[PDB]
């Protein structure tokens, strides 16, 4: 049933009567700029242990500031051996490199530090990388295709999200810390695979962390080891906050369990920002793999090569780490007594909570679901689910009301330590645009090897009184 | 101003200075326009070009 | 033996030092100021070819290789298994990579790979120490040996000579290290900011022109995560097909739809833009939310500039969006530095957002991003490496903040002047002499980067190891990076190099090419329209006198 | 699944290639290919020609019987055609993700447009060749209908408006979408 069926005229009036949108919307900027005058600024001192301090343009001072909101643990790079090295290099080397990987770009300095990585963490060779957040997006992609495999935890960080969206193959999802869900997850993805007699065996990969970012939690590698094996699959470990931290010595998340990483683990990305005190990351493997990121790495083959001196200060931290194994000592020990004093109080119970183990060295605190449905009527499977259809639709504005006051209520716990007690404590910061798998909003406090005992048992006292009285 | 960098002296020039070389530049013409440098092992393909002996006689 | 030496620096007087990593001008003659151009937009590039025999003689033996490659796979993958472990199925997992996919780099480049990766030592200076190695199997594995000698470098990021360890940035940077250890404490949203941050931001903002500016840590990262923060599924990217793979990560993690244009063609652009305008999504026709252009200042593999006026007025009358790299344009194009904006005198204010790298000019690491004050307050708070990466180190800002000072004037009088009058000079004399010599050269007139073309695939080994006897450093590319007729060799040029250095370079280069036949003009380069085959003391003589004047130059 | 990134290998007699989604056709092939745009470039016409002459000239050395010759050459050039460009599946380079798995050569060439120059160029050679070829062994019957048939099924199937994201899972099942 055949159903019966422009001019250049009217061309220009649809060219006139397009009404593009603009750049970026300024509506909701102004509710959202507390943030940006609230952070806190150092004046002309390094980042230490006391500080002084100005915000919101100069408008306030503090001085001799208690610090808890760094990242720095062992605290060996601002000792006089490692600014010997540092100040040598630059007199015979310079500031920068000039030049790609593959052009001239080597200063047989970054050779060494390859070695060096390489017989620390008992593996077979490592890949030097410019920046952290730009390793695991970068690795990833170049070992999968259309039509492989990855089973992830539902509570991988952001860079690790960003890999999955670019690797372009099937992502599969198991609970936090589940075995059950995961070795269930694996016996049908064999079976399904073997009914339909493919002619070759894809890639498969298993994705997880040593110490999670948002939470403080860690990861049963026995568990893994046993599974992975057992139904032929591949291990991918991510080593951010876990390395220097974790072991009698601070090789890693193996030496914490008595294990060999040749074989327990694949895979292992790292950053030199957290601990080492250098700026810039590696990824650990077998030579085969290295091999192929020299030319299958877009942020190796494409970007200048790392310069000299941050190279070398890290190698003179690995030597000192070897011969003496007495900062790892005096962190975990601080570490253990933070956890405790916030665990073993009777008068926060209804209020918040913690989400870390005793062997992080950074302390997450979250309000009871029971408080946060009182005061701010939300729940976060509710929160979850409003985001993600905002997102799939792409509308222009997401703002959400009852988040943005959460967000101020532990602003002002911050805000009241500081004042009355002069003990700067941080918020987390995240943006809830980019997410894809839930979160919510926490506190920190850090710890590291140069503090004493004394002075942060009072600094704890202090934040819980904080707690209670903004509360 | 004094600098401490070689200078390598170029030949035909202060090289030798201080009847072969028709047959040098029909080697180097013969050689680099053809491929033969990315090639391992294969100089035996030179064997293939047998065609000069093929057509060198005549009736 | 196996693993790379570590060399222990010499001892040499500080006179021996400095020359060797910048040299001193002999005559105030070898200086020249760059022109504005007012109202004269840029003509159409003209390109030349070589005969066609060179071109059929590429093809046969991409031919040869292509079937050879082949064949020996096919018969060693099937006649024997014990070799190839790495390539096949090993108790039930399947390998890293593919056979197939990696054809390529195993069976053609693996043969000439002693012409990358060449290790060095020292400052990239006027002359780089490279360190000796001995080839085994087929480039298989190499041995060192305790020995370093000396090259003339022209394969550096290094226009300005400001790769140096003897100076003020120097000074700086060991002061910086002094006063603020190399420690960052975490994000810049945690505790990372100090007040160096807005001092480099606000003197950025302040060199580039606009109202104000952000500083990164890595130049990957600052267009690897840019475009999702105010980019969706609605909304259309037309972007040249010659652009960078950070650009091209972005926008595919951004998801937006691409359309590309032909290099230096501005009518298909039109008809493009008119087409996606009518047109709208697909599936739907609705009208697209919004529409930006990308492109790039300098490209460097083949040294050409963008059309700006002719974007600039699309723009305005489509109402679309610009976005602009000055990776290679900034600090070392333009009358003062400022960029291809100051090249074409248009205003600062037309380009939306603007971008730049540090390493190429000012000896450091990072990048940076420009804009309006609503915009930078709006992407501060929806960036993702502000609040989820590291922050930059002090003696990075030090060495860039003392750069940037000393090439707008306020410290050290006199040199930021005479190193662009250097540079503009050395590449002026350098191009004009390598087309009076015969050979084809691309590019605008003054731009550092100089493509020599080299045709036959075999020529490309030959001519470097022959330049690395002679203690010239280049860099060579080929396929699949390049067409596969077209294979060159690029030129980067200095301001630390000297009159006598190029002489020397040009007496080697024209030697060489004459032995291996690399001359082949067609005479479009030539002003007068023909063939030019001149004598190397001839060119010597004449060209510094004439490389001045600009009506020797076809574009 | 949260992706559902999959390569389907349905088995029938007669089955094409389907048509690509939004995310892997209007995004992930945008820049140049690198594989099929040498095509129209600078003396990529006369070679085949070249090819064809060195080809004869290459059997006349050895002294063969005309016949033979021509009958050899056009099958050799046939079919090392249709090796280079039919057969193959894929890309030497990872281009994206490996987007141009299920696709050969030819249908790659000036993004999968159907009638273009240069494939009237391509689909004219084949058969002025034969034209030219004939003329040696009209007499015998036999070698005439094998130079048809090699022709007919090779050089001049293919490459036809039908049979375009055609296949047959005869000699192994092959994969679409
Ligand atoms: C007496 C007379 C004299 C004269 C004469 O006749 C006889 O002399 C003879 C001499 C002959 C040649 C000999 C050899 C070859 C190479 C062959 O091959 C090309 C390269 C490959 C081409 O591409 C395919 O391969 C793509 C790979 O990605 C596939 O991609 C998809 O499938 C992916 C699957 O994963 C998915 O990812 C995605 O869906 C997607 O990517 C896709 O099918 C297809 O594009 C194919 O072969 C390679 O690939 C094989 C598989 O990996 C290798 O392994 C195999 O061979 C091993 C050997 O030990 C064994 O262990 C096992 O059998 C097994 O492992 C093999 O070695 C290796 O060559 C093509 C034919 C040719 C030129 C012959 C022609 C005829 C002659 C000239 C005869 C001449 C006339
Ligand atoms: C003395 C014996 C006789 C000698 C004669 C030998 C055979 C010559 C016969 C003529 C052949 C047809 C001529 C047409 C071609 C004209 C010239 C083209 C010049 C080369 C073009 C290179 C293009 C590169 C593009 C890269 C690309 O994308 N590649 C792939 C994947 O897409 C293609 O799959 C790939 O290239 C083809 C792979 C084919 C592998 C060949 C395997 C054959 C093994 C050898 C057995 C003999 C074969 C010949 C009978
Ligand atoms: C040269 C160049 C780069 C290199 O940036 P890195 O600082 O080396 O990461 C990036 N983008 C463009 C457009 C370039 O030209």
């Amino acid at each position: 049933q055949q159903k019966k069926s422009l001019s250049p005229q009217e061309i220009d009036a649809l060219i006139e009567d397009w009404e593009p949108e603009p750049l970026v919307d300024p509506s909701a900027t102004d509710e959202q700029s507390w943030r940006v005058a609230k952070t806190p600024v150092t004046m002309e001192m390094p980042i230490q242990n006391h500080i002084t301090i100005t915000r919101n343009n100069l408008q306030e001072k503090y001085t001799n500031v208690f610090n808890l909101a760094s990242n720095n643990f062992l605290q060996l790079s601002a000792t006089e051996p490692v600014k010997e090295v540092v100040k040598t290099t630059i007199k015979n080397y310079g500031v920068g490199a000039c030049g790609p990987a593959g052009f001239y770009g080597n200063q047989d300095v970054h050779y060494t530090l390859e070695y060096d990585l390489a017989q620390f963490f008992g593996t077979q060779g490592s890949v030097l990388y410019g920046q952290d957040f730009c390793a695991a997006p970068s690795v990833l992609p170049a070992f999968t295709k259309r039509g492989d495999v990855i089973v992830a935890d539902d509570q991988v960080s952001l860079p690790v999200q960003n890999a999955l969206q670019l690797s372009r193959s099937t992502v599969y999802y198991f609970n936090h810390n589940d075995m059950n869900s995961l070795e269930c997850l694996l016996n049908e993805l064999t079976e399904q695979e073997k009914l339909e007699k493919l002619p070759a065996i894809p890639r498969k990969f298993i994705v997880t962390e040593g110490i999670f970012h948002n939470s403080g939690d860690l990861a049963p590698l026995p568990e893994l080891t046993k599974l992975k094996n057992k139904y032929k699959f591949r291990l991918f470990v991510d080593e951010t906050f876990s390395i220097g931290v974790l072991g009698a010595t601070g090789r890693g998340l193996s030496e914490h369990f008595n294990m060999d990483r040749a074989t327990a683990i694949d895979i292992t990305v790292g950053s030199m920002a957290t601990a080492l005190g250098s700026t810039g990351g590696f990824v650990l493997g077998d030579s085969v793999m290295c091999l192929h990121q020299r030319i299958g790495s877009n942020a190796y083959c494409f970007s200048a090569c790392l310069p000299a001196y941050t190279v070398t200060s890290v190698s003179k931290v690995l030597k000192l780490m070897d011969s003496n194994n007495d900062a790892v000592q005096t962190l975990q020990k601080l570490s253990k007594s933070l956890h405790d004093s916030f665990a073993s109080d009777d008068s926060l119970r209804s209020y918040v909570i913690v989400t870390s183990s005793p062997v992080s060295a950074v302390l997450h605190l979250q309000l009871t679901p029971a408080y946060r449905s009182r005061k701010f009527g939300y729940t976060c499977e509710q929160l979850f689910e409003t985001m993600s259809a905002l997102q799939k639709k792409s509308q222009t504005n997401k703002f959400i009301e009852p988040y943005e006051e959460e967000e101020k209520f532990l602003q002002s716990i911050v805000d009241h330590a500081l004042i009355n007690y002069n003990v700067l404590i941080t918020r987390n910061t995240i943006v809830l645009k980019q997410e894809t798998l839930p979160i919510v909003p926490s506190l920190k406090i850090c710890c590291n090897a140069a503090m004493s005992p004394e002075e942060l048992k009072n600094a704890c006292e202090s934040v819980k009184q904080s707690i209670l009285a903004c509360c | 101003h004094k600098s401490s960098m070689v200078y390598i002296p170029t030949t035909k020039e202060a090289k030798r200075r201080n009847l072969n070389t028709i047959e040098e530049v029909v080697e180097k013409l013969y050689w680099t326009y053809y491929i033969h440098l990315p090639f391992y092992l294969m100089a035996s393909f030179d064997s293939f070009f047998l065609h000069v002996f093929f057509l060198t006689i005549f009736s | 033996y196996t693993r790379v030496p570590l060399c222990e620096p010499e001892e040499l007087p500080d006179d021996i030092q400095k020359e060797n990593e910048y040299g001193t001008l002999d005559s105030p003659g070898h200086l020249y100021q760059v022109k504005s151009r007012h109202g004269k937009p840029l003509p159409e590039p003209v390109v030349d070819t070589p005969p066609y025999y060179i071109s059929l003689l590429t093809y046969l033996n991409y031919l040869i290789l292509i079937i050879l490659g082949h064949v020996h796979d096919f018969l060693g993958m099937t006649f024997q298994k014990n070799k190839h472990l790495d390539l096949l199925e090993h108790d039930g997992l399947a390998p890293w990579f593919s056979n197939f996919e990696s054809f390529y780099v195993r069976r053609i480049k693996m043969r000439i790979d002693d012409c990358f990766s060449r290790p060095t030592t020292g400052v990239p200076g006027r002359f780089i120490r490279c360190i000796d190695r001995i080839s085994h199997n087929i480039n298989e594995y190499f041995t060192y040996s305790g020995a370093v000698y000396p090259c003339m470098n022209l394969s550096s990021y290094n226009y300005l000579g400001f790769a140096q360890s003897k100076g003020q940035c120097t000074d700086a940077a060991l002061e910086s290290v002094d006063k603020y250890s190399i420690q960052s404490g975490g994000p810049r949203a945690q505790i990372g900011t100090t007040d160096l941050h807005i001092k480099a931001e606000k003197l950025v903002a302040r060199f580039i022109g606009k109202e104000d500016a952000l500083v990164f840590s890595m130049g990957y990262g600052t267009n690897a995560n840019l475009f999702n923060a105010f980019l969706d599924k609605k909304c259309l990217v037309i972007s040249d097909e010659l652009n960078h793979t950070s650009i091209r990560t972005g926008v595919r993690l951004s998801g937006a739809a691409v359309r590309t244009f032909k290099h230096g063609d501005m009518v298909g652009l039109e008809k493009l833009i008119r087409e996606q305008i009518v047109l709208g999504q697909p599936k739907t026709n609705r009208p697209w939310k919004k529409i930006l252009i990308c492109a790039e200042g300098l490209f460097s593999m083949e040294g050409t500039l963008c059309n700006l006026p002719k974007l600039v007025e699309l723009k305005k009358k489509y109402k679309c969006y610009l976005f602009i790299d000055e990776a290679h344009s900034i600090g070392a194009m333009g009358p003062t530095g400022r960029g291809v904006c100051e090249i074409f005198g248009v205003d600062p204010k037309d380009v939306d957002i603007l971008m730049g790298t540090f390493t190429k000019s000012f000896g450091a690491a990072g990048g940076y991003i420009a804009a309006d004050q609503w915009i930078i307050d709006r992407l501060r708070l929806d960036l993702t490496t502000v609040s989820y990466s590291e922050s930059m180190p002090a003696p990075v800002l030090a060495q860039t903040i003392s750069s940037l000072q000393t090439i707008s004037g306020e410290i050290c009088p006199g040199q930021g002047t005479e190193r662009l009058q250097r540079i503009a000079f050395n590449s002026r004399y350098l191009r004009l002499a390598l087309q009076r010599l015969g050979f084809i050269v691309y590019g605008v007139a003054d731009s550092p980067v100089i493509p020599l073309l080299l045709y036959c695939p075999s020529k490309m080994p030959a001519f470097s190891r022959m330049m690395l006897q002679r203690r010239i450093a280049v860099v060579v590319v080929a396929y699949p990076a390049t067409p596969l007729i077209e294979s060159r060799v690029r030129f980067c040029m200095s301001a630390s190099l000297t009159k006598e250095d190029i002489d020397y370079l040009l007496r080697h280069v024209s030697e060489v090419g004459d032995k291996l036949n690399l001359k082949s003009n067609s005479g479009k380069s030539s002003y007068d329209g023909k063939r030019q085959r001149w004598d190397i003391e001839e060119v010597i003589r004449r060209t510094p006198e004439d490389c001045k004047d600009d009506k020797y130059f076809v574009n | 699944p949260v992706t559902d990134h999959r390569r389907r290998r349905a088995a029938a007699v007669i089955s094409h290639v389907e048509q690509e989604t939004f995310e892997d056709e209007n995004d992930q092939q945008m820049l140049p290919n690198m594989n099929a745009t040498w095509v129209d470039q600078r003396g990529a016409w006369l070679i085949h020609i070249v090819v064809i002459v060195l080809l004869r000239l290459f059997y006349s050395l050895f002294g063969s019987t005309p016949k033979w010759t021509w009958t050899l050459t056009n099958m050799t050039y046939i079919i090392g055609f249709y090796i280079m460009f039919h057969l193959v599946k894929g890309t030497p380079f990872d281009f994206n993700g490996g987007a141009y798995d299920n696709l050969t050569m030819w249908e790659q060439i000036n993004d999968e447009t159907l009638y273009t120059p240069t494939r009237k160029f391509l689909l004219i050679v084949p058969i002025v060749l034969f034209l030219i070829s004939n003329q040696y062994y009209r007499n015998d019957m036999t070698l005439f209908l094998s130079n048809l048939a090699v022709t007919v099924l090779i050089g001049v199937v293919p490459k036809l408006g039908i049979t375009h994201r055609l296949r047959i899972s005869i000699p192994g099942i092959t994969g679409r979408a």
